[PDB]
């Protein structure tokens, strides 16, 4: 439920997009999902078949570029968690301070 | 209704005001802008505003400015007598 | 009919009911017929009146 | 057995149920995904508190402290005052439990979650029947 | 004028012939000079909506059993009335099927007879508008007709008024 | 008055002295959101009807 | 009760019928906007009176709408009801809760405890009535019923009536 | 899409009066009593009757409508609830001029 | 985009009566209330429907 009106195609099955990837913006790049608790429905749409929320990270609207790396591992606590770096090229245009 | 000064001693200038003809050409151009009877020929006119100010230089816009007094009293001057020289 | 991706163009169409139609999702019935009354949100273009300010 | 005060939006021209609806987060819109009608506008997206639902229920509670200019017999008397409440005193154990909780599994060098869940674990079998003739100090242990 | 805050306000009952703040027994019309308020009967309301319609039809144009008397005021209001007349057509169809006097003169003359009582326009309406045959009626029906008005002035009255219409 | 300085102490004294305010000044006119007796809004725009018959 | 009141409204009008004939369309707008309406106040307006002689007041353009609003003032008859009034009327309905009587544009629901002991809901009976020994009340009878309540709502007016009072119920 | 058509006449505001509330009109304006201090049921699903977060008292959830008006969250402008203090207290921006009306007035007999 | 008070100050050199409003009501912020004729307070139980 609540999922982002972006595209998820270019997510893996882990959440996460490969580097070397394209994205752009509204792209999500961090796929994550948490349960609901059952008795809430939102504007209807919430039937029996919906389980969870959508909780993703998505790409700054007005950045876009390419995905340089992913890195995941555990926190102090033990808890996953995962780093997403993306490559962009800025070039002069009007408007940039020197 | 005291608070009407009569025609015959209305003291207040004779001038229309820059507020007064702004407000003037904006509302017309509204009501133009909605559909309303327009008095004056066009010669080929599509925005509302540029239709107003035809109006207003052929004295065609059927309004009548209430200026307000400091003590609640107020003058009626139509658009038609107020003379437009700013 | 040149929508909301192409300069000039336009965003929405507002009815005299106070209803407010999306042309983005409302392509999919072909083309919308204009009324009097009605008001399109329409780009701002050329010679248009704007305020431009600078603070403080 | 309570009132419904529950909305759904649905399209009036569409009339389909249940509907296809899109949230223009950007635009602040919902909008009919087949027709384009905006079904609601103005939508929404310190001065608040950071509040644990779970571990600690529905409990609100503010705290007596000095600020720029203070006199210190006010203070002193005003904390003694809200020491003093009856309704509160309950569940003061549930937080005086917790704190020892805290001090256990942080003595210990674990992690965050083996602490609240000690803690958690705590309050859901707590004030039972059963754990009644059992030491405190049991309890807190069987949690962590 | 600047006390605007709550007052406590009589209850509106027609029994004390409290009929309101807006309905009260003196009224200011456009111009401004004081005037009595205006109650009219079954019967003389009949009348003076008919007159008002008969008048708008000729301002347009221009520039009998119940049964039948039905049907012409049924054709009349449609003619002469916009839309949106569902309230005035069960009105007109109530008046006609419930009013006592027909035409002007005998309406003319029940007006003629109930204004020597000197009782308050609210309570001649209904008199004229309710038809009892005993003055214990009348007083039941009218509880504010109590202490204002002897048996004997009232129970010739409706004599009268019985005597008076016709159909 | 609360616009400048000492808001919610000018608002306090009101309240206590049952204070009248006519809504005359900007200020009060700004947070109503209604147009103010300014510039334009100095005057009422109304409608002749001994006009609208001799332009036709 | 018909009463004949002296009223005042405010009308707007749209720019389109800013015209040399705009007196008519107010006018126009007057009889299609006050008469058969329900104002808790007032009560119905049934009637204009003097359809030729209505004083119309200088227009005055709202900012922002652009529309011209006219205070009118008419004179026009209005049916108010009152508490403790007595009325006829017709019984336009029945049901187990009770009837309501037709009372020219009102309508007065009548509760069975607002009604005498003596008559009951029948419901076997097509159409349904209320049954008793010396009268039976059914659609189209003739009721005279007494206003026991009145509330009024600012476009809206309910009344409750009974007939358990003597010389009152079927005429 | 805006806010629904209402029967009642527009106005403009013309005139603000300022004053203090009366412990009885704050109780006729108030459409519920608080006496809990909690603000959801011990479920945590629905607001708890009675409690700070009260429907009757309106709605900030865009899913759920006023208990009283049944209006949405952009049509309803809330309404107010009321809390019956056990002993008066004082105003704390009032306090200074209540100390200068004591002075001016008698404490015995109020003169 | 913030609007200031300073903003607000230009206008009403300006005297653009109407954009102020049109600023503050229409582009941003925007209410409808009921009040009561008896006390000015917005504690007026409306039912539109
Ligand atoms: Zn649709
Ligand atoms: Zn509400
Ligand atoms: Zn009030």
């Amino acid at each position: 439920l609540r999922m982002k009106h972006g595209t998820y195609d270019k997510l893996d099955d882990d959440g996460l997009i490969a580097p070397g990837v394209r994205v752009s913006g509204e792209d999500v790049i961090i796929g994550k999902t948490t349960p609901i608790s059952p008795d809430e429905e939102e504007l209807g749409q919430r039937t029996a078949y919906h389980s969870k929320r959508d909780a993703s990270t998505p790409l700054r609207s007005t950045e876009n570029g390419i995905v340089d790396q992913v890195l995941v591992t555990t926190n102090q606590d033990g808890l996953k968690f995962v780093k997403v770096r993306v490559r962009t090229t800025k070039i002069p245009q009007i408007g940039d301070k020197f | 209704k005291e608070k009407a000064i009569p025609k015959d001693q209305r003291a207040t200038t004779p001038y229309m005001t820059k507020y007064e003809r702004a407000r003037i050409l904006g509302t017309r151009a509204l009501q133009i802008s909605m559909n309303a009877p327009v008095f004056v020929d066009l010669e080929g006119e599509t925005d509302p505003l540029r239709i107003a100010m035809k109006e207003l230089a052929e004295k065609k816009i059927p309004l009548v400015i209430r200026r307000y007094l400091p003590d609640g009293s107020f003058e009626d001057w139509s658009v038609e007598e107020l003379i437009v020289d700013l | 009919r040149n929508g909301p991706n192409e300069h000039p163009g336009a965003k929405y169409v507002i009815r005299d009911s106070g209803d407010r139609i999306d042309l983005r999702y409302s392509k999919r019935a072909g083309d919308i017929q204009l009324q009097y009354g009605w008001k399109v949100e329409r780009h701002i273009m050329d010679n248009d009146p704007v305020l431009f300010n600078r603070q403080p | 057995r309570g009132p419904n005060l529950n909305i759904v939006l649905t399209c009036p021209e569409c009339k389909v149920y249940p509907p296809k609806i899109v949230e223009r987060f950007s635009e602040g819109d919902v909008v009919c995904a087949l027709c384009g009608l905006v079904l609601s506008d103005k939508l929404v997206d310190r001065v608040g508190e950071a509040s644990n639902p779970l571990l600690d229920g529905n409990n609100l509670s503010t705290r007596i402290g000095k600020g720029e200019t203070t006199d210190m017999r006010f203070t002193k008397e005003l904390n003694k005052a809200q020491g003093k409440n009856v309704m509160d005193k309950k569940d003061n154990e549930v937080q005086a439990a917790f704190a020892k909780i805290t001090m256990l599994c942080d003595a210990a060098e674990l992690p965050k979650i083996v602490k609240d869940c000690a803690k958690e674990a705590y309050k859901l079998c707590h004030d039972e029947k059963t754990l009644k003739g059992k030491s405190m100090e049991s309890i807190m242990a069987a949690s962590i | 004028r600047r006390r605007r805050l709550k007052k406590v306000e009589e209850e509106e009952n027609a029994a004390t012939l409290q009929l309101g703040q807006e309905f009260q027994l003196k009224q200011i019309n456009h111009q401004g000079e004081e005037e009595e308020l205006i109650a009219l009967n079954l019967s003389e309301a009949r009348l003076v909506i008919k007159e008002a319609l008969v008048e708008r039809r000729r301002a347009f144009k221009r520039s009998e059993t119940r049964e039948k008397e039905l049907e012409s005021i049924d054709v009349l209001l449609e003619q002469t009335t916009g839309g949106n007349n569902k309230d005035l057509k069960n009105t007109m169809q109530y008046l006609t099927n419930f009013s006592r006097f027909r035409d002007q003169e005998t309406v003319g003359a029940v007006i003629q007879l109930l204004k020597s009582t000197g009782l308050h326009p609210f309570e001649v309406a209904q008199l004229g508008s309710l038809a009892c045959d005993t003055a214990d009626e009348a007083k039941t029906l009218i509880p504010s007709l109590n202490n204002k008005i002897s048996d004997d002035e009232l129970e010739r009255i409706l004599k009268e008024l019985s005597n008076l219409e016709t159909l | 008055r609360c616009s400048f300085e000492e808001t919610v102490e000018i608002l306090f004294e009101a309240g206590a002295s049952a204070e009248l305010d006519d809504c005359r000044g900007v200020s009060e006119n700004v947070i109503l959101g209604q147009m103010a007796p300014i510039g334009t809004g100095a005057f009422d725009v109304m409608i002749d009807e001994e006009s609208l018959v001799k332009y036709m | 009760m018909f009463f004949i009141k002296d009223l005042s409204l405010n009308i707007t009008l749209h720019p389109s019928f800013f015209g040399p004939r705009m007196k008519q369309y107010l006018k126009t707008k007057l009889l299609e906007e006050v008469e058969g309406s329900c104002t808790g106040k007032f009560g119905y307006i049934l009637c204009v009176l003097d359809y030729d002689n209505i004083d119309i007041q200088r227009g005055r353009i709202l900012p922002t709408d652009g529309s011209a609003e006219f205070n009118v003032k008419y004179r026009a008859v209005v049916f108010k009801p009152f508490k403790g009034e007595v009325v006829d009327g017709t019984v336009v309905s029945c049901s187990q809760h009770g009837f309501e009587v037709q009372v020219g544009p009102m309508k007065v629901f009548v509760t069975k405890h607002l009604m005498p002991q003596d008559l009951t809901f029948n419901a076997g009976s097509n159409p349904p009535s209320y049954q008793s020994s010396e009268d039976v009340i059914t659609i189209k009878s003739r009721i005279r019923v007494k206003i026991e309540g009145c509330i009024s709502q600012v476009s809206s007016i309910h009344a409750i009536g009974s007939i358990k009072e003597d010389y009152l119920g079927a005429i | 899409v805006g806010q629904q058509y209402s029967s009642a006449p527009l106005r403009t505001v013309k005139e603000v009066q300022f004053g203090l509330f009366s412990p009885e009109e704050v109780r006729a304006i108030s459409v519920a009593k608080i006496r809990f201090p909690e603000t959801m049921d011990e479920t945590q699903t629905r607001a708890k009757i009675g409690g700070l977060n009260d429907p009757r008292l309106g709605s900030i959830d865009r899913n759920l409508k006023c208990q009283t008006c049944q209006e949405g969250m952009n049509e309803c402008p809330g309404h107010f609830g009321h809390i019956d203090l056990a002993k008066p207290v004082f105003h704390v921006g009032f306090i200074a001029k209540i100390k200068k009306v004591c002075e001016c007035v008698c404490m015995h007999c109020g003169k | 985009l913030r609007f200031g008070e300073m903003e607000r100050d230009c206008m009403i050199a300006h005297g653009a009566a109407s954009f102020l409003k049109e600023r503050l009501m229409e582009a941003s912020d925007a209410f409808r209330v009921h009040i009561c004729g008896i006390c000015g307070l917005m504690t007026v139980i409306a039912k539109l429907n």
